[PDB]
RNA sequence: GGCUAAUCCCCCAUGUGGACCCGCCCCUUGGGGUGUGUCCAAAGGGCUUUGCCCGCUUCCGGAUGGGCCCGCGUCCCAUCAGCUAGUUGGUGGGGUAAUGGCCCACCAAGGCGACGACGGGUAGCCGGUCUGAGAGGAUGGCCGGCCACAGGGGCACUGAGACACGGGCCCCACUCCUACGGGAGGCAGCAGUUAGGAAUCUUCCGCAAUGGGCGCAAGCCUGACGGAGCGACGCCGCUUGGAGGAAGAAGCCCUUCGGGGUGUAAACUCCUGAACCCGGGACGAAACCCCCGACGAGGGGACUGACGGUACCGGGGUAAUAGCGCCGGCCAACUCCGUGCCAGCAGCCGCGGUAAUACGGAGGGCGCGAGCGUUACCCGGAUUCACUGGGCGUAAAGGGCGUGUAGGCGGCCUGGGGCGUCCCAUGUGAAAGACCACGGCUCAACCGUGGGGGAGCGUGGGAUACGCUCAGGCUAGACG
């Protein structure tokens, strides 16, 4: 484009679309569960994943992923969300903070404790 | 929950009245001196203007008339007079008028 | 220093007041070429002397009317409509390019 | 229409050397001459003289090259390796003295045009002036 | 947590002898003696070609681990070494060698670096007359780094200086054993350092 | 009524003042008119007070009541010594 | 309803002077001089009481602080294109400190818009700050400057100043008292309460310091402020030890079963000695005041700390926290077992269907260390909005073609002007920050002090190639 063009028109600055509607730029947000399914993977990988419906304080109905060898999230349990889409699980843009609220941390974890919300197992 | 920092209001009233009785004083006298020049009372017109010019500068002495405020007042009255007295020349006294 | 500008009287419909077209040139803040912008300042002619197509100098003055903070200083060059025409045609073109109705 | 004279000049020069001409004609002018004064003065070109080209005044710019290379394709190191109008019409770029650019770690040059004369970077900086930065040659 | 753990494990990972214990890292055993292979189950295994980062990495580490400083301070030094006029690398080393603790090492008042820090944090080190317990203290040139009057009669320091009759002191430093003192003459130059490092690799590392 | 006073600039327990000239109505830590020397309570340096009387006298001349403490410092400077 | 003082108020005289009209002289928008006429002043109190202090009045000047006004700069949408009736201008009048449609009356028909009017959306602005090689992008809390509101809207009073967060009048919504007529309230001050939320503190100390109001002063007020407390929320400093110590214990892992590994690691040897204990114990603070001296200068005397018995010095003194991420590639770190497209990991590519360096534990290893990870968000990588620094035959991209409007851009020589443009001098560009240097607190974080730099704009001076402009001349473009 000619320098004149660049003047009459100017350069269009690229706008960023937030892959996260947690309304606020809040890192987390609480919500009560509704339905807790077992969605099936995408194309390559197959298995049975644990997922949950969560109604947020911001007022958005979303699908959150629950990590760990298995949880204990009942029908109307309160939980916490951090966000991180799951490649092979479509529509799942968020995640659950394990260990906060009425959501528990995995049992028998002896590794990546920082995540999963377990606790330092007192050796003996 | 009382505050002795309301006496100011308790006092503002006294001044409100105060200023009021002075300004309205002017307004009236000016509006009196003015109607006189219409009829052509070259004697008493200046007799009243004088009572005006006095009141005015007296309000500037206090807090009533801002300062330059008084000045406007004076210019607006004398100029309004003289022009009228063109309908019937000759100022008898020559009080509030230099010539 | 009271600002002084130079321009052309483009409007002569007003009482004692004249519209002045004032052209300004300057390098663009990022693209560097010299862009030429402009503005109309309402001047103030007491004696109704300055006429259309006259180039005058403007000088910052005591406020006079809402939007008329300049008095006319002197005349620069009388007799130059060529400039005014430009102002006029651009105005005319403005009658077009809308959503009322286009024709020929 | 010819829109930019100098660019056409510079560009006649580039386009020549590339095909290795002994000389190249170019319409003449009291400025294009001043620029060419430098190219010779610096050493990018042998030189130039006024020539009557069909009644019209031209400048024969005498190109310069390097020696014949060895191995294959002995096309001689070009003396004028690079040359381009910096400032173009509709985008004139003027520069302050503190702002005159160093070229090729100082190896090339920069031809400006000051209120004091058509200059090189070195000369410009020496004179304490700056202006219309004409072109980069190196 | 300013480290403190298994030491000649690092003498091992780097392949270069790291004088971290003074005596002993001289007796058939800084471990590098007779066991140069790195730690772990995989020490005796064939080592694949180290990626560019890899080499830059270990070369940074070798330096850091030598003075035994927390990356946090190491980084900070490098940062401030870049704001100074001079060679972004040699100037680094300069400051590094300007540390109170380190100086006590070179001055010989301590068996090793580690031992030097303690000597300071327990206050056995005078500086221009006043004690000092902060090792991160940067010694300026022409400072009288000494020993605590109180600490002169020490079973340790005493046995150390006795060794200094025979060893030459860093060219940029002076010391009066007879009086357990010593000065900092000037910032030592790269040509005056013996380190087995390659500054360039350390600098390169910080531009990723 | 423009005064001449101090201004905090040290830090928590490290008070370092600024003898300055400014309108009464402004803050302590506010935009001053013309700084004229500094004062350090603790006096960590041999050079713990400076004034430049030349300017200090300008102001008082013009009309600028200084502080009780401020005046004190100016006196040490020799702002008023008519010998 | 009645009394009564005053530095409250009002009258009268004096007038240095000052105000207004009118005239003139100078200037030059409402600046200054001047003449006649007219109008305007004022409080007293205290002592060391025949003089000194405080306060009072008019006027010119100063200083500081501020009103109004102008040039330039100032986000996104054109799926917002025409907007405007006090609206634009004029005369007179009002009103103000004062210019002004600010307001009113009459007159006129204007004023703005693609150089984006109007409409919508969003957002206090800046010094600075984050990032970035830079340009640029992002930001504007803490500190500083400017602005705006002080439950929502309206209004004015008093005053140097307010349209006035803890003053007032009215309406509205809410909450509370109520004899149901009628009232009382405004923490966006400090602390705190509750609600909302992922999430943000003590109803602390002190008025010693610095500042501020009032006071002749003693002094009073001062949740301004100086301090403490709580939060690993950040940063910086500090520790959990140092030296010796096997061809190498045990246990745990690996094995080609011979051995390797954890590992100088431990144990054990000695040395030092945070914590902890006793003692001493702070600068910050010297004034106002008082005395001498002349309530001047100069000099002498007194009082007075929240922090805090804290920092800090002396002496003695125990070996005395470690965790978290990661180990398929990017990316430093590899084995066994469990498992078997399951359970699960996962930023991306992907991993897992009986041989998994990618799941889960374990040994081992790497990285960092009172921290480590995670998610969110900004800049960066991204020259992937491209000024620097991009593109359009087929990758996404030439308008279906022409016409020509506004605009952009434009040939050779000569001269004038010198607007752009370049050089010089000068004012400005507060402070804090950044930078360099010196110093302060055992270091550093933090802080002080000094130096240097700068774009932008104002004024003055200069240059004239190149752009612009005016003039004159040409013929190579164009046209005939
Ligand atoms: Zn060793």
């Amino acid at each position: 484009p000619t320098i004149n063009q660049l003047v009459r028109k100017g350069r269009e600055k690229v706008r960023k679309k937030s892959k996260v509607p947690a309304l606020k730029g809040a890192p987390f947000r609480r919500g009560v569960c509704t339905v807790v399914r077992t969605v099936t993977p995408k194309k390559p990988n197959s298995a049975l994943r644990k997922v949950a419906k969560v109604r947020l304080t911001s007022g958005y109905e979303v699908t959150a992923y629950i990590p760990g060898e298995g949880h204990n999230l009942q029908e109307h349990s309160v939980v916490l969300i951090r966000g991180g889409r799951v490649k092979d699980l479509p529509g799942v843009r968020y995640h659950i903070v394990r260990g906060v609220y009425d959501a528990a941390g995995v049992k028998d974890r002896k590794k990546s404790r920082s995540k999963y919300g377990t606790k330092k197992p007192k050796e003996a | 929950r009382n505050l002795s920092a309301l006496k100011r209001h308790r006092q503002s009233l006294k001044r409100r009245l105060r200023n009021k009785a002075k300004k309205s004083a002017i307004k009236t006298l000016s509006k009196k001196a003015v109607q006189l020049a219409q009829e052509g009372k070259a004697e008493e017109a200046l007799k009243i203007m004088r009572k005006a010019e006095s009141l005015i500068d007296k309000a500037a002495k206090g807090s009533t008339l801002h300062k330059n405020a008084a000045a406007r007042r004076k210019s607006r009255l004398m100029r309004k007079v003289r022009q009228l007295l063109e309908a019937a020349g000759a100022p008898l006294i020559g009080g509030g008028l230099s010539a | 220093p009271k600002k002084v500008l130079t321009g052309v009287v483009v409007s002569d419909k007003m009482q004692k007041t004249v519209t002045v077209l004032v052209e300004r040139q300057f390098p663009h803040p990022l693209y560097g070429k010299v862009i030429k912008r402009s503005k109309k300042y309402l001047a103030h002619d007491p004696e109704e002397k300055y006429k259309l197509g006259d180039v005058v100098e403007i000088i910052e003055s005591r406020p006079i009317s809402k939007r008329k903070r300049f008095r006319v200083l002197r005349l620069v060059e009388s007799g130059r409509m060529d400039l005014v025409e430009k102002y006029l045609i651009r105005r005319q073109n403005y009658q077009s390019l809308s959503k009322r109705g286009g024709k020929a | 229409m010819l829109t930019d004279p100098i660019a056409d000049m510079l560009t006649r020069i580039r386009n020549a050397t590339r095909v290795y001409k002994e000389s190249t004609d170019v319409p003449a002018s009291r400025f294009k001459e001043e620029i060419l004064r430098i190219l010779a003065r610096e050493g990018f070109i042998k030189g130039y003289e006024r020539v009557d080209v069909d009644g019209k005044p031209y400048l024969r710019v005498y190109l310069k090259y390097g020696p014949r290379r060895q191995g294959p394709d002995p096309r001689p190191e070009q003396v004028i390796h690079h040359i381009r109008r910096i400032s173009k019409p509709g985008r004139r770029v003027y520069v302050g003295v503190k702002e005159i650019p160093r070229v090729r770690r100082g190896l090339g040059i920069a031809i400006l045009s000051t209120s004091k004369g058509v200059l090189t970077d070195r000369e410009a900086r020496k004179l304490g002036v700056g202006g219309e930065l004409i072109c980069e040659v190196w | 947590g300013r480290y403190i753990g298994p030491v000649c494990r690092l003498c091992r990972r780097e392949g270069v002898k790291l004088y971290l214990k003074g005596e002993r890292c001289y007796s058939p055993k800084c471990a590098m003696e007779r066991r140069p292979y790195p730690p772990g189950q995989h020490g005796q295994k064939r080592a694949r070609r180290p990626s560019d980062y890899a080499v830059r990495l270990r070369e940074k580490q070798k330096l850091r681990r030598i003075y035994g400083i927390s990356e946090r301070q190491f980084r900070n030094l490098f940062e401030e070494a870049s704001k100074k006029k001079g060679v972004t690398g040699s100037v680094f080393l300069g400051l590094l060698e300007s540390r109170l603790d380190n100086v006590v090492y070179r001055l010989g008042f301590a068996v090793s670096r580690r031992q030097a820090r303690q000597l300071v944090r327990h206050g056995h080190i005078t500086v221009n007359g006043r004690r000092v317990d902060l090792p991160s203290y940067r010694v300026r040139p022409g400072d009288e780094i000494a020993v605590a009057e109180k600490s002169r009669n020490l079973e340790l320091i005493r046995q150390n200086l006795e060794a200094m009759k025979g060893r030459k002191v860093g060219p940029w430093l002076s010391l009066d054993v007879e009086g357990m003192k010593g000065k900092f003459l000037r910032l030592p130059d790269r040509e005056d350092l013996a380190l087995p490092v390659n500054e360039q690799l350390v600098i390169e590392f910080y531009s990723r | 009524m423009v005064k001449i006073r101090l201004a905090r600039f040290g830090s928590k327990h490290n008070p370092h003042y600024r003898i300055v000239v400014t309108d009464a109505r402004r803050k302590r830590d506010g935009k001053y008119i013309e700084k004229i020397g500094y004062y350090d309570p603790r006096k960590t340096t041999p050079d713990w007070l400076k004034v430049d009387v030349e300017r200090a006298r300008y102001w008082l001349s013009v009309g600028a009541q200084p502080t009780d403490t401020a005046r004190r410092l100016l006196r040490q400077a020799g702002v008023f010594r008519q010998e």
